[PDB]
């Protein structure tokens, strides 16, 4: 506030940016990141290969071709990314699991990526769909280890 | 026959007029009155009954679209043969057959029905209707009446009153609904009081008050017109959807009730309404409050009731944040005393046979005192005097509410309201006929006067002074108070010619202004663009600065125009003639409202009146030095500054100032003072203020100093042209 | 911080057209503004022989604050809305000086009663219409004087305390003492409610005012509640409590701490409502030490 | 003279009168906007001063719209179109800031809790069962596990 009025603030500048990320990522506590990292991520896999794919590889490379016409690098690095989906495909199960199974009761952002999760249409996407149902609900009553616990003290 | 409810209009002088389709009987309708006056009503009336036997609404339905043409042709051919410019038109409806059916259908039913025919309608200008048509649900059989009511004013507005018929005097009940319930018998209401009232304000030089929301439409639509030129406009809205009122009312505790009813009603001098209606500057719809003076109820004097009314629906105004409309015309305070003593009270001489050798003492006969004693009337004491008993009267309380020192608790009441008010919500006032008093300091409360010509802002008139001097040196109230004086001096605002054009002017403030305290300023898509160039150029010679501002004509391609730095046609000056080497006022930039000051750099020639008391007083005429600062630049400076941050506005000072004015009078008249109170005023203000020096202008010491930015750095911006120093 | 005491005297703005060009109306506005926001009391006396009229009692009643505004009245002052010349102008006009005449003066009533006989010659008819107008005429300047008194007489304090508007008539030989400890005591009430509004603000003034009151009669007994209505005994009364230290006499204490336990507790209840994200997280915190016995209560439920 | 003036810096600029208007308008505007997004920043959270609330929305700019983009801020045009674009969603798509404020507003009002347990602890218990009448068999479980 006093700094302000010169400009002199490079130094500042610095110092000013280098705080000032990683002061805006630590707000909501360790659940920031664990929010925030996964679920830009998985808009990232999810963005990338739901553009990926409206219709047929081929007649969709042409349509991706000719949005970004010029040049087909970050195209290619997506192209190059849906060849290995079985890859990619177990370690969203991974993401999807170790969160979903962590998880439970959490938040409009992701309940919103999840129904836009759910329009996903694959065949190697097709575990991540019956995964956006299941974990909603599952949410709702799981049978996990935490209420496995639940139900041992039930019995 | 007796169904045909023919008493309902029997306040009435009916001439029976022969018609086909005989269960249609139309009379045509004279107003009767007595032998002071001379008709002035002539209504044509029609009453059916229909006993003709979803098959009934298609059946009813042709039977209606049937008797509307037959029945309007009779009308007409009524016109033709004879015109008496009628004006409340009744038609009665009474459908003794009993179908099944719901309300709201019924509703748009009847809106379809009256709409289609429009200007039919208004060619033969029809105003009332009433019907009714029997129903029931279907299992039970049991067919009650629902007298649906039609209700429509000057204008094709209409509001419907539907009903069911309802017990032991019978009575209409059905939301909100007007008559929420009275009996079926009512004789019909004349008129003529309405003109009475109407004669009498006109008379006083105004509008009746209940007139006062069509001014408002009619201002209205010439503000819809004029402004299209300034600004990019949507097409008009139907008048029909152009507004919406509704009356507020005091329910026995004093608290609001919303009432649609009748205008006229009212008991006290008082009167208010919510209105909401779309505007260019807020199509999407905004909304008001309006209090004003009846001046017909005992010119507008201020009793509780009035009080009360002011006062509660003003605080349910700062309740939602709103504005604050106040139509003064009035007497102040209502005053009065108590009547039952006035013709009973006793005078005791000091001798009878000689009144001028003084009185002891004032007293009522003990027969009279014991009566209205018990009343909470006066106090007194018993006293013995030349053999009599005498009750002296020590403190009079009297039974009439409204006259006593209760009007002054409810007006300190609403005073503390009000000027926590003008602190916090919109506050605006109208000077119509004349403001005595209570009513002036109210206006002044308001900060915001718009003001006819022949009204006068006073507190005491010029009659009253000139007795206190034993001469008449004052002739007109105006000279104490009218524009020439409040426009003079800057406690008036704006001046005009009419009440038409005062409320039109209000408008044209308002349209600059936010719908509420917590609401954001109306934006306009303006017709005068941004990246323009200003074509009129300031000069080292002085010039009206109003052509720096709002251009000028170009001398040359004439009827070509130098361009001002603000929008064409938007700049709207207040409080013009009082300090006139300054002009402050109201304007747009680029289609955002700022107010905005700046500084006349010829000398001003300013004429002081002779106060006329004084025998030395002439009218002088002074010399007020361009840019400089007067004690009433600065003032007026300090409450355009205020003021209008107080409506929320930015605030833009184009600054040319060689100093203060550092002589011995304008010293001794306190330019200090207000020097401290301009930072004051900055101190308290909320939204940017911008100041430009434009080129060959100066700012020197003093002026730059009280405006240095750390007042409120938070909210202020400087800039200087090169071309300053 | 100090409180005012204003002995108020104004009959009213002058009127004349230079000092009304010249502007008298807006600094008699910004008063009203300053007053308004004044924090303590105002103990305000219009002394005897004095009165106070219109704009300069609009300005200054205390209702605007009541919270902090007093006012008291001489016997002999005199104050309203309109001096009495004008309230009589209005009020007083032919119609009310041949009435009041006709129904008060004995000559002029007997004239009214000739004049009331049918079958009078019209020498005698005459000749009483003249007697009506003389008399009359050079009657007419006192009985102006007496309506203006008479009006003025409407504006009493009787009136206007009964009308509550008033708290007190005084005297002035002792009001200065009466001032005194009815001013103490205004700022020690003052003082207190200043404490407790310290502890919960949503409250208002008005039930807080209740407040102290309730719990005086009540740990005093309703048998008590007369000693409230003398000023200083309750000064004596309030500043014990207040004053003297690890007694008995901490119970007001102890009350008021209770209310702010409460208005805490509603604090939290309001804030899990609008955020009730936080409730488990803030026990933690919060249970981070506590007893162990409460230790066992959470496991209960 | 102003080259002098705007040196010493009890003024911004020099400008000339020609582009005077245009200029003016945008600034204007966009003043404008700040000033409502500020009273919004306020309410969310008293304790910050109007000082540090012109910082922190100059850094949500840079944060938001880049490094790169900081002398963005000094041009009229672009930040006001920036301000506009944020108000646009309500009960929509929401924007991240948003979602922060409401996170300062939440971390003050437990702080403002923690404050008033520091001052009286004791009262915990029986504001706890109050506590515990949402998210309660979890929050009973994670008590009794700790």
């Amino acid at each position: 506030a006093t700094l302000n009025r010169k400009s002199e603030r490079e130094v500042f500048f610095m110092n000013t940016q280098s705080i000032v990320q990683l002061v805006q990522r630590y707000r909501s506590g360790i659940r920031g990141h664990m929010k925030a990292v996964v679920m830009d991520l998985l808009r990232q896999y999810l963005r990338v290969e739901t553009q990926f794919q409206n219709g047929h590889y081929d007649k969709c490379v042409f349509a991706l071709r000719e949005e970004n016409k010029s040049d087909m690098n970050t195209v290619l690095n997506y192209i190059f990314s849906h060849a290995q989906v079985t890859k990619k495909n177990l370690l969203v199960t991974m993401l999807i699991d170790q969160l979903c199974g962590r998880d439970p009761t959490l938040t409009d952002e992701l309940l919103n990526i999840l129904t836009e999760l759910t329009q996903l249409s694959k065949t190697t996407n097709a575990k991540v769909a019956l995964r956006a149902r299941q974990v909603l609900i599952a949410s709702h009553l799981p049978s996990y280890e935490l209420r496995h616990n639940q139900v041992e003290s039930i019995f | 026959a007796f169904q045909l409810e023919l008493n309902r209009m029997r306040n009435f002088d009916l001439t029976a007029i022969p018609c086909a389709n005989h269960k249609m009987h139309l009379y045509l309708g004279a107003a009767k009155v007595e032998v002071g006056t001379e008709v002035t009503d002539y209504r044509f009336f029609v009453r059916a009954i229909i006993r003709h036997s979803e098959a009934s609404f298609e059946y009813l339905q042709n039977e209606g679209e049937r008797l509307l043409l037959e029945a309007m042709d009779e009308l007409e051919v009524a016109f033709n043969n004879t015109n008496v410019r009628t004006d409340c038109n009744h038609i009665f409806l009474n459908f003794v057959p009993t179908v099944i059916m719901d309300p709201s259908k019924i509703e748009e039913s009847v809106r379809s029905m009256v709409m289609r025919y429009g200007s039919r309608l208004w060619k033969l200008r029809v105003l009332q209707a009433e019907l009714k048509i029997n129903i029931r649900l279907t299992p039970t059989g049991k067919a009650i009446p629902i007298r649906l009511f039609l209700t429509n004013e000057s204008g094709y507005y209409l509001d419907i009153s539907l009903y069911k018929e309802v017990t032991a005097q019978i009575m209409f009940q059905a939301k909100q609904g007007p008559l929420h319930g009275m009996l079926i018998n009512t004789p019909y209401v004349t008129k003529d009081l309405l003109q009475s009232k109407r004669f009498q304000a006109q008379s006083l030089g105004t509008t009746y008050i209940y007139d006062i929301p069509e001014m408002f439409r009619q201002s209205l639509i010439k503000l819809w017109e004029s402004m299209s030129t300034q600004a990019f406009l949507p097409s008009p809205p139907l008048p029909s959807d152009m507004l919406t009122y509704t009356e507020l009312v005091l329910d026995d505790q004093g608290q609001l009730v919303h009432m649609n009813r009748l205008p006229g009603g009212n008991e006290i001098g008082m009167v208010a309404w919510k209105m909401t209606f779309k505007s260019p500057e807020y199509p999407e719809g905004r909304d008001i409050i309006v209090i004003g003076n009846d001046i017909t109820y005992r010119i507008g004097s201020f009793g509780p009731q009035e009080d009360l009314l002011f006062l509660r629906a003003s605080e349910l105004a700062r309740a939602e944040g709103i504005p604050r409309i106040y139509v003064s015309a009035n007497s102040g305070a209502r005053i009065g005393l108590a009547e039952e003593i006035r013709h009973m009270f006793h005078v005791a001489w000091v001798d009878p046979e000689d009144p001028y050798k003084g009185y002891r003492y004032l007293y009522l006969t003990p027969q009279d005192y014991k009566r209205v004693s018990a009343l909470n009337s006066v106090h007194c004491e018993h006293v013995e005097d030349e053999g009599e008993s005498r009750y002296k009267i020590t403190d009079i309380i009297g039974k009439e509410e409204g006259i006593g020192p209760e009007n002054l608790r409810g007006s300190g009441m609403i005073a503390g309201e009000s000027s926590l008010a003008y602190n916090e919500i919109i506050t605006i006032s109208l000077v119509t006929c004349r403001a005595i008093g209570i009513g002036a300091y109210l206006v002044r409360l308001g900060q915001r006067t718009i003001q006819v010509e022949n009204s006068h802002l006073i507190l005491t008139g010029a009659g009253a002074l000139n007795k206190v001097l034993g001469r008449e040196v004052y002739t007109s109230n105006n000279q104490l108070g009218g524009i020439q004086i409040m426009h003079n001096n800057g406690v008036t605002h704006c001046t005009v010619c009419d009440d038409f054009e005062g409320v039109f002017t209000v408008l044209h403030w308002l349209s600059y202004m936010p719908k509420s305290v917590h609401s954001s300023v109306p934006l306009l898509n303006s017709k005068d663009p941004i990246d323009r160039i200003i074509e009129f150029v300031p000069t080292k010679t002085p010039y009206d600065p109003r052509w720096m501002l709002a251009g000028r004509p170009h001398p040359t391609q004439k009827g070509q125009w130098l361009s001002g730095f603000f929008d064409y046609g938007s700049f709207s000056e207040i409080m013009q003639p009082w300090a006139q080497t300054v002009v402050v006022g109201r304007a747009r930039l680029g289609g955002i409202p700022v107010g905005v000051v700046a500084v006349e750099t010829r000398t001003v020639e300013l004429s002081i009146p002779a106060d006329p008391a004084n025998l030395d007083s002439e009218a002088k005429i002074i010399q007020q030095a361009g840019q400089v600062w007067f004690p009433d630049s600065a003032f007026k400076t300090y409450q355009a500054i205020k003021d209008f941050n107080r409506e929320g506005l930015p605030l833009m000072v184009f600054a040319n100032w060689r100093g203060f004015s550092g002589g011995m009078k304008d010293m001794y008249d306190q330019v200090l003072k207000f020097g401290a109170y301009i930072v004051d005023g900055l101190r308290e203000c909320c939204q940017p203020v911008l100041v430009y020096i434009p080129p060959q202008a100066e700012l020197r010491g003093g002026s730059w100093v009280v405006i240095d930015s750390s007042i409120n750095p938070r909210h202020m911006e400087m800039y200087a042209d090169r071309e300053s120093r | 911080g100090l409180p005012l005491m204003v002995f108020a005297n104004w009959r009213g703005f002058s009127g004349g057209m230079k000092d009304m060009y010249d502007q008298v109306l807006k600094f008699g506005a910004y008063i009203v503004d300053g007053l308004r926001e004044c924090c303590q009391p105002v103990l305000v006396y219009i002394p005897p022989q004095a009165e106070l009229r219109g704009g300069s009692w609009v300005v200054i009643d205390s209702s605007i604050n009541p919270r902090h505004m007093e006012m008291y009245a001489d016997r002999e002052s005199r104050g309203s809305v309109l001096e009495p010349e004008g309230t009589v102008e209005i009020k007083f006009r032919r119609k009310d000086l041949v009435k009041t005449m006709r129904r008060v003066d004995p000559v002029y009533i007997h004239l009214a009663e000739r004049l009331g006989t049918p079958e009078l010659s019209t020498a005698e008819r005459k000749e009483l219409e003249n007697k009506l107008k003389e008399r009359e005429e050079f009657l007419i300047p006192i009985y102006h004087q007496v309506a203006v008194q008479f009006a003025d007489l409407h504006d009493t304090p009787g009136r206007m305390q009964e009308k509550g508007v008033i708290s007190d008539i005084l005297d002035w030989k002792t009001s200065r003492t009466f001032f005194y400890w009815r001013l103490r005591r205004l700022l020690l009430e003052d003082l207190v409610k200043k404490k407790i509004h310290n502890a919960n603000p949503e409250l208002t003034d008005g039930q807080i005012q209740a407040m102290l009151r309730r719990w005086f009669v009540e740990v005093e007994g309703t048998v008590k509640a007369y000693v409230w209505d003398n000023n200083k005994d309750l000064a004596e009364w309030l500043e014990k409590q207040l004053t003297e230290e690890d007694g008995v006499h901490s119970v007001i204490e102890e009350n008021i701490k209770c209310i702010s336990r409460d208005y805490v507790l509603k604090q939290i209840r309001s804030l899990v409502q609008a955020n009730p994200e936080v409730a488990m997280d803030s026990i933690i915190h919060m249970t981070q030490h506590i007893s162990p016995t409460q230790r066992a209560e959470v496991i209960r439920i």
